[PDB]
RNA sequence: CGAGCUGGAGAUACGCUUUGACUCGGGGAUGUCCGAAUGGGGAAACCCACCUCGUAAGAGGUAUCCGCAAGGAUGGGAACUCAGGGAACUGAAACAUCUCAGUACCUGAAGGAGAAGAAAGAGAAUUCGAUUCCGUUAGUAGCGGCGAGCGAACCCGGAUCAGCCCAAUCAAGCCGAAGUGGCUGGAAAGCUACACCUCAGAAGGUGAGAGUCCUGUAGGCGAACGAGAGGUCGUUGUUCGUGAAACGAUGACUGAAUCCGCGCGGACCACCGCGCAAGGCUAAAUACUCCCAGUGACCGAUAGCGCAUAGUACCGUGAGGGAAAGGUGAAAAGAACCCCGGGAGGGGAGUGAAAGAGAACCUGAAACCGUGGACUUACAAGCAGUCAUGGCACCUUAUGCGUGUUAUGGCGUGCCUAUUGAAGCAUGAGCCGGCGACUUAGACCUGACGUGCGAGCUUAAGUUGAAAAACGGAGGCGGAGC
RNA sequence: GUAGGGGAGCGUUCAGUCCGCGGAGAAGCCAUACCGGAAGGAGUGGUGGAGCCGACUGAAGUGCGGAUGCCGGCAUGAGU
């Protein structure tokens, strides 16, 4: 059924760059992002809250409660930016590992 | 059938049977006159129709 | 009659089909070129062999309330089907002297609205193509009705990317259909013109 | 425009429907029904019983060129057997004959494979020669 | 390309099926009855346009009659009292008049003896 | 390649990862048993051996048919090819010939094709000059209980085009230009005011309708290294059915020459003309399609393959036959807690734009069942209406035009079919929804109409180009009939 | 006025083209007393939650009451 298959299975970000959100909810709200998953395109980001309740039936003291966690999103997220607004990156150098290359805009800062 | 190109209908000018006679010709004959010497033509006005539908295209 | 607008400057030539543009003419024409674009395509059982079923059923007479054969009949659902659409060609080929007469026509209609020519596209500059809209912009071409140029050569094709404004036609490639399509026409080239 | 580009009249007629009848029932009331060996040609109905066995030969049809075609329109174009061509007379494979119907006196050379009695003598009665293969 | 017969038969039947108003049982529920309803009722509607005309005029007459008797006539005698002079034309509304008004229907019924007898 | 992964799998636990996991490509190393199955047997996936190498485990060999050997073959393939064998229904308005048809089926063999092929030819010009395919010839010649009906070839155009040899760029992949505000909204990529890219305005996703947010697209780059004789007799084929019946082929009997030679040219002979067997091999044009890509005046699930996955459920001893079934929402935040109840199920709360989306969840027709209200009905015979009038109730196309319903009067013999004739005590039908019946092909024939040429009128195959079309005049119809 | 022949058009799907509509919401369904000579079409409301009218033209897998038709669902015989 599909699922992340539009896209070729490729997230434009990592687990720990700080990304905005734009649309949506949660209109220019930034977070870190924890959990991202390229095959689902699921990301989640400290920013979008939302107050769940998990089921606990017979695991002993269930005290079934309301707690926190966080949701996950779709492409609806703008990965890394440094002017403090949604930007793009495909220009490319490289530092003192010429293993790995970079990601820039208009200034050069990720 | 080809036993119709040759029969007595040729693809004419007009687009009509060019009929003779079947009266007698070779068996059951022998009286009259001139009955066998009618080898002439013949024409008909109401199978020209259901006649050339078998001829026309290779005339 | 259209006076050139890059190079020279003429038009008194070719001559233009009477009576003025008769549409019934240009009907014919585009229905056999839209008639030679239909592919033949048909996803259908019409045959009660292609599908899958026996041959014998139940009993002719005795079982009550039957009288069938075969499962595969168009009377039966999951079946055949009666009379379906069988993968065809439908590609006549129309009149060569009157096809010659569409596009003669064809332009005619053109002649008397929107017609443009031009020789030398040293303008262009490259592709760039923003250039070329800004050299549209030059020649009544706003970038509101449809155009489509006619030219030979690959830099001059080359620059144009866009839907409403422009359409590239390779080696005077024409249709009456083409033409008849986008508003505009730019003919360009005096290859096949003249 | 390309909307606005309408219709013959007579152009092309709608299809002819057999069903939504509301009276209607297809072709003959009995015995016409998804058969068709019938035919209308046989032969038991005039076709056999006609008195004829003739003889198919088919040796040489020759190509019929009428003489006004030679005279009354054209300089000579001298008729040869290429440059006639051109004279609306393309057939090959069979050989040419000449006859006579269009009669204008004039004095043309004719060069045929074949030739009537009545067209040689009608060709020089007004000058020309009318060749013929050796 | 095919061609489904969606929305064009349920159509086709609504239609029908919504003239069916009064009609008992299934004839006002089923199409297969209701449909069929209809061709015999046509040839109600239709008749009944052409015969309604029948029915009022002989209405009319048997008022006629009624308010002819009630003086000392008939309606054999009053209608041909009216032709034997041009003068009365009335006919038709006729039958209205000796209903609402004894009093004008009785003069024509006077009159209809002075140009009789 | 650059952060996730831990299969479809909804969940838990333990972990694998900058010493580049997984994934996507390309070669190896392991592959139990059954299966051509080949150690033997065997009712397949089981049982029993022997020999040899050996630390026991364990490993290896042991089938048959050709060969000194190397090696190769007995196997399995949807369709297509050749060969052996070879129906009937049907048609002939019956039916023995002929058709059907050398079709279906059976069997053998081979490939990514085969077949066929380098003249004892075709044919009538003292010519073309391997084979095959397409167009044409042409439905002509011809064949046929001379019936049905079957049906060439040469000439020419075109695809593709060679004759040599014996015996005496596509698969990974990377790079890849160009937007902000405001407003309606739960959510915009829409509306609005401006800006920018464009060898990229194909397309999909992203809360909705997308050039500029994402993946991609134009274009460019791109690897260790992976692909590219005669005769007789009995008969047959080719259009040829025994006809004047050649020739080729074959079973059985016979049996020639070879240079002033032999075969053939629709019995035969002379002349003339062409060609020279009894040896072989041989690209390409051609066919089909399991598989892959792309495309669609192809369906959108009672369609479409049978299957929105299944040769599964299910039926039969077996061969074999053979289904139906889709949709919560943008994303699970899919319902803590409370009330009734054993449960189911339901009601509040809450989440969400929506619960009028609640997990036997998109839309939710009809048949059928039920609740409520209005108007009516318990002395009249009713194809179940229609017309008229009155009573009552309602007034969003509509306080005056009617709607709804009813009382009564008049009138009134279901539909379809099949028929001289149907309400028919003739036929069909439980109802409703869906499905379902005059089409398609052959440059075919004929006619009406329309249109572009006009005494001329067009091309077929094909080639070169295709977001488009022209070229191609072998050929056909006009033209003289008898 | 039946078989039948002729003429003019309606509706449905797909396609090209044109003017467009849609979150304040399409199609579809549902109610109706309006309109046209018929096939039908329109306005408004309720439902629904994403796409779809009109005009011209082209192409068919194009219009159901029946065939002891086919598939599915639901009735009657009965609380027998
Ligand atoms: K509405
Ligand atoms: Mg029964
Ligand atoms: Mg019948
Ligand atoms: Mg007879
Ligand atoms: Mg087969
Ligand atoms: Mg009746
Ligand atoms: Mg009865
Ligand atoms: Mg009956
Ligand atoms: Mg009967
Ligand atoms: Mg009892
Ligand atoms: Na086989």
């Amino acid at each position: 059924p599909s699922a992340g298959s539009h896209h070729n299975d490729k997230l434009h970000f990592k687990k720990g760059d700080t990304v905005i959100v734009l649309s949506g909810k949660h209109k220019g709200q930034t977070g870190k992002v924890l959990l991202a998953l390229p095959r689902d395109q699921k990301v989640v980001v400290e920013g979008v809250n939302v107050i769940t309740k998990n089921v606990k039936p017979s695991m002993t003291n269930p005290q079934g409660g309301q707690e926190q966690r966080e949701l996950a999103l779709h492409a609806s997220k703008v990965a890394l930016v440094d002017p403090e607004t949604g930007k793009a990156t495909r220009v490319r150098k490289q530092i003192v590992d010429g293993k790995k290359v970079r990601v820039a805009v208009a200034s050069g800062k990720t | 059938t080809h036993k119709m190109a040759k029969r007595r209908i040729k693809i004419t000018g007009t687009g009509k049977v060019m009929a003779f006679k079947s009266g007698k010709r070779h068996q059951n004959t022998g009286k009259s006159g001139d009955e066998i010497r009618g080898k002439g033509k013949g024409f008909v006005l109401a199978k020209a129709e259901w006649a050339r539908m078998k001829l026309m295209l290779p005339r | 009659a259209q006076i050139n607008v890059i190079g020279q400057n003429g038009g008194r030539t070719i001559e233009l089909p009477l009576p003025e543009v008769n549409s019934g003419v240009l009907h014919e024409v585009v229905t056999w070129q839209l008639a030679s674009r239909r592919r033949g395509t048909a996803s259908t059982r019409t045959r009660a062999q292609v599908s899958k079923t026996g041959r014998k059923m139940y009993g002719q007479k005795g079982t009550g309330n039957a009288r069938h054969g075969d499962r595969s009949v168009p009377t039966f659902v999951g079946g055949g089907v009666a009379f379906g659409p069988k993968p065809r060609s439908y590609d006549y080929t129309l009149p060569r002297q009157v096809r010659q007469l569409g596009l003669a026509m064809a332009i005619a209609s053109r002649q008397e609205g929107g017609k443009l020519v031009a020789v030398d596209g040293f303008d262009i500059a490259d592709a760039k193509t923003k250039n070329f809209i800004s050299w549209a912009k030059q020649n009544g071409l706003d970038g509101t009705e449809k155009v489509l140029l006619v030219t030979d050569d690959e830099n001059t094709r080359r620059a144009a990317r866009n839907v409403s404004w422009v359409s590239v036609l390779p080696v005077a490639g024409v249709n009456v259909y083409d033409i008849l399509r986008h508003d505009r026409l730019v003919i360009d080239a005096a290859a096949l013109e003249i | 425009g390309s909307r606005k580009d309408r219709k013959r009249v007579g152009r092309g007629p709608g299809g002819t429907d057999k069903t939504a009848g509301r009276g209607h029932k297809g072709q003959k009331s009995r015995s016409g029904a998804g058969k068709g060996a019938f035919f209308e040609g046989g032969r038991s109905r005039l076709i056999a019983r006609l008195p004829k066995r003739g003889f198919n030969n088919v040796g040489t049809t020759y190509e019929v060129v009428k003489l006004s075609q030679l005279q009354d329109l054209e300089d000579t174009t001298f008729d040869r057997d290429t440059l006639e061509a051109y004279r609306l007379v393309r057939r090959k494979n069979r050989p040419v004959k000449l006859l006579a119907s269009g009669e204008i006196s004039r004095a043309v050379t004719v060069h045929v494979d074949a030739a009537s009695a009545a067209a040689i003598k009608a060709v020089e009665a007004a000058g020309g020669r009318v060749v013929l293969p050796e | 390309p095919r061609a489904k017969t969606g929305i064009v038969r349920r159509r086709r039947h609504k239609k029908v099926l919504k003239r069916a108003k009064g009609f008992w049982g299934s004839r006002s529920k089923q199409y297969r009855n209701a449909f069929q309803t209809l061709l015999n009722a046509a040839t109600y509607e239709y008749r009944d346009r052409r015969n309604k005309k029948r029915d009022f005029r002989r209405l009319w007459i048997q008022r006629i009659n009624a308010g002819a008797r009630l003086h000392g006539m008939n309606y054999s005698t009053f209608i041909n009292g009216l032709k034997r002079a041009n003068i009365d034309l009335n006919r038709k509304v006729l039958a209205d008049i000796a209903a609402r008004e004894p009093e004008a229907f009785k003069a024509l019924v006077d009159a209809s003896r002075n140009a009789r007898q």
